[PDB]
């Protein structure tokens, strides 16, 4: 057993950028139509729309750089290190800010249905000014370890734009805090406030109206069911990389093929706003 | 050949495409393979001993002529190997190779010997010992051709060829035919 | 006469089982917590079937405690003691029997509701409250005792697996057959006999709108059986392979083992759908 | 090539009984519910329903005996010669008569839409007297060769219940006549029927009214979609048994595995009458 | 060095291509014959976009009659002459081009219909009658002079493959380069431009009832682009394999060949969906 050897299957390199191209086309057309009907024209109905426009513009800034990931999926680069820095920091900021905004809309609905009487000004100021310090600034300060540590490197026979940490301990602690900021803690906040939302809804079955929480509910469930196996796969990569559950090189590259396919399938979070706007759901 | 820490591409550790090398747990453990038609050479040695007129045993048979190691509690240089492999001194147990040559059934027979490094060696010319540095890391390999044998041959009921650590016998072999004369 | 032909190659399965266990874990904990917080915590029962759904929710709650332990047993091998291994397996048994017994109970409820809708109203409340607990809960607890006796943790090469173990093959035969009989054949005959009597008595009815509530119950039982069923045929074949009816298929037996793991993965979906059928109407 | 060989792949040895069992139970449940609500109660309304009774009866006498194939897919046919003969003749009569009455309902809708005035007694004629002589009589006289040639065989280890013929050209004569009476001539008859149906329905776009054709349209489309890959598979097997498309042994083995999985997929055609009845579609 | 080395061809492709070809041939013949008979022969036009749907239907006829020749070219190779191989290739190219050009024309049609709703009431009839034929049919035929010339049948090990051939690979890759550009990007950019303008100009309307007719057009274009996108990425990557860009994956190159064959099959749903959109609304 010399070491772990890198051998990617050929079906990865052809099923992968087709998925990137599909999500690129639908993302460009969907985010373009959404921003031109909403942000350029100011046709707002509720405070949720501004939150989803912030989500859509972070999603749009993702889908400029998405074909560079498509190029990396099949081939090797010739552009430079600066574009690799830009694509990695834009990946991290959209991946963080998306679930951040999806937490803010959940607490917005919690403020909407529970404190229905004594909350009109806090909703307005939260949707007006507080999300700029709540969304982008923590996310962009989370991009600084990507901005001052990541680099390109040559695996001799090819060019790779990916992450390079000083040790594997850095890798596991960075993914661990990544899981804590991406799935767990916003998940606890979102699901707890939804428990409170349905608890207060149970006290008001005599007047229904509404039928408007279903859009936010299908958004959060679509996002989480989209993003879950990627987190599961990188947690398995974490557990073998922290050498508790060592099994061999075949499990390592099986995990690597798994995480590649699950991140490719998990990037459908770009195509979750505008198809639900078109379906009005 | 003594292996060291197995390596991979340098650093290359990140969120994706991360590998883990293999460390050397025993820096002192080495390996030594002796190659060639060894048993044919040793039966030629037995035939030469039967050819020798100063051999007092039964020259009609070579099966009684056996190559034996010295007993335990003896010298590390006389029981195990002593040789220099690029600044380091190899000590190999001669159970497996001696059993593989002599075809002693019921024991372990292999064409190599399990080796351990020693920074502390004896002195073959003077009286003393020498203590060296801790061994260098990385790959340590050596290659040579075996050409002669240091041993002692006792003549009795059975012929026990007992190997010795007489390092000076190699130079006595190489310079025994030459003799300095003064015209 | 090869005894076992031991293999390891389940690398795809060793990652596919934890992700499905995790998604069932998350959707079960949210669905069960919300449905108990609406039904049992503040008494929102409108029909007597809601008490049955409450008890099924309690059972699925108890199962979604132990799903992360099942995930750890899927990825790694068991680490936390014979008592906890017995606990995991014993609540696995109480779910796997209590679900089918309580769905037979809702079958009896709907049958008595549609057939004897005039003379039987107080016995409907009696079966809704009194005999239901001793009907579903304690027979499963009677059935749990071979799980407490025989299942434990065993000795392997630094694994300590948590499975069920028997002195020889005869106990394997008798307990897997009695499991498949009490899981399939008596609930199956009672569900089909009761449902055909319901729809036979509905033919004399003039297409009344009291079968609107029948729709949720029938889609519940059919989704439940479509969940639990390929596992039932797979374990029927895995019980049928013993006593040397087929002995040539050792690789076929390993394929049966892989498919029985995948059909456990597929058949644990029944805890998800019980609050999903409250998320839809 | 040294020789040819027989080999079933390992995956379908467990996969075929699962499909067989699920279609067995949904077939017996759906067909039993249909006959109990319709035939015993005499609660039918239109003339299509009697053909649906005939479909249910033929489907029953296929599906109760389908577990014998579920056993023999993995195990050995130690049942008997007469049982193999019986299951083969009833498989063939239920493969024929379903297509026959599916052509008959297309003829019935053809007679319904264009001859709405000058035919009332022909409806009860073709639904009462013509059915016996034109459905079951041809589907019994086409099933003499599997009454008179069918036998079991012990070929080496395996007890095989399978359709056995004296030479290879009888097989392709059966297969060519089988596709041409099972798909082709009902194809043209049904296609012409619905073509004239929509051509004269287009004359009365101002009076749409009923739209009761949609049930039969979904039935014919789903039936042909289920049965078409079986027909193209047996056509390819006929073409390789005319040795015109020869490539090698393993190609024909993959053809064999394709035949197994497409017959398993074509057995879905059972539960199309009762599922569409339950959906009222 | 490394030669072409494509002497490995598939078997599962050779089984699965004809069945998708046959289901698409049956549904194209049936649905397109029905739509031609109900609309073009009997002149049952109510709207004006339906004429463009007739032209798309005519292109679908021109694909679906020649489709079983593609089926026998999949299972066998060509036994029917270089002239008919030229015929099938030229009609394939003209239907493939005419479909996307008539969708670009219906794109421009909805753009002029809703944007110029005041003055374009005679120009819409002008582009209905006069300029449409020289718009779609003439360019599609005039671009196929290379499809007339380069198409032939080539001798082999008694195969006679029906394939087009070129003096070098440079002519091949410039042929798929022009194919990809005027098959996807220019109709795609005009479709996306006029459609984003039409959404931006519908935003001035207060959700009228003229937006109830766009949904058919947008599901038409999105279904068409979703079906033809993976073949477009496949031909892009396969062209980028040549002219010395990606020279490493020769095993990846023939897996790209397998994938490009199966997605060339799966891109043929465009002829199915034109009557499917009339099965729905």
């Amino acid at each position: 057993e010399p070491c772990f050897r890198e051998e990617n299957a050929n079906f990865n390199k052809i099923f992968l950028p087709t998925i990137y191209s599909i999500i690129f086309l639908t993302g460009i057309v969907g985010n373009g139509l959404v921003i031109l009907v909403m942000g350029y024209q100011k046709k707002l109905r509720s405070m949720t729309d501004k939150y989803r426009l912030h989500l859509s513009v972070a999603d749009l800034l993702f889908v400029i750089t998405l074909p560079f990931w498509a190029v990396d999926a099949v081939a090797n680069w010739y552009f430079g290190n600066f574009l690799c820095k830009a694509v990695h920091v834009i990946y991290t900021v959209n991946l963080y800010s998306s679930v951040l905004i999806l937490a803010f809309i959940s607490l917005d609905r919690y403020l909407a249905i529970v404190h229905a009487t004594n909350s009109q000004r806090p909703r307005k100021l939260l949707a007006e000014k507080v999300v700029y310090v709540g969304v982008w600034i923590p996310a962009l300060l989370l991009t600084i370890p990507d901005f001052i540590f990541a680099n390109v490197s040559e695996a001799d026979d090819r060019y790779i734009c990916d992450r390079f940490y000083p040790n594997d301990l850095w890798v596991v602690v960075f993914q661990f805090q990544h899981i804590m900021v991406g799935l767990i803690l916003p998940g606890i906040v979102i699901l707890s406030c939804y428990c409170i939302i349905i608890s207060k809804l149970s006290h008001s079955k005599g007047h229904q109206k509404r039928k408007a929480l279903k859009t936010t509910v299908i958004l959060i469930l679509a996002f989480f069911a989209c993003w879950l196996p990627y987190y599961i796969g990188i947690s398995i990569d974490s557990f073998i990389l922290l050498e508790i559950i060592k099994q061999g090189c075949e499990f390592e590259n099986t995990v690597h093929k798994w995480i590649s396919i699950t991140e490719a399938l998990a990037f459908f979070h770009c195509c979750l706003n505008p198809i639900l706007y078109a379906f009005l759901g | 050949k003594r292996p060291g820490n197995k390596t991979v591409l340098p650093i290359m550790s990140g969120f994706k495409f991360h590998s883990k090398p293999v460390i050397n747990k025993k820096p002192r453990q080495a390996w030594c393979w002796f190659k060639g038609e060894w048993k044919e050479a040793m039966q030629e040695v037995k035939e030469t001993l039967a050819k020798h007129p100063r051999y007092k045993g039964n020259r009609s048979r070579t099966e009684n002529i056996k190559f034996k190691a010295p007993g335990r509690g003896s010298d590390p240089e006389a029981a195990y190997m002593w040789t220099n492999c690029r600044g380091e001194f190899l000590y190999c147990n001669m159970t497996w190779f001696l059993n593989w040559v002599d075809n002693r059934t019921g024991q372990k027979q292999r064409n190599y010997a399990p080796c351990h490094i020693r920074q502390i060696i004896n002195t073959w010319h003077r009286v003393g010992k020498n203590v060296y540095l801790p061994p260098r890391e990385g790959e340590l390999t050596c290659n040579s051709t075996v050409t002669s044998i240091i041993a002692n041959i006792d003549t009795g009921d059975q012929t026990d060829i007992t190997f010795s650590a007489e390092v000076a016998e190699l130079y006595r072999l190489e310079l025994g035919d030459y003799k300095l004369v003064e015209i």
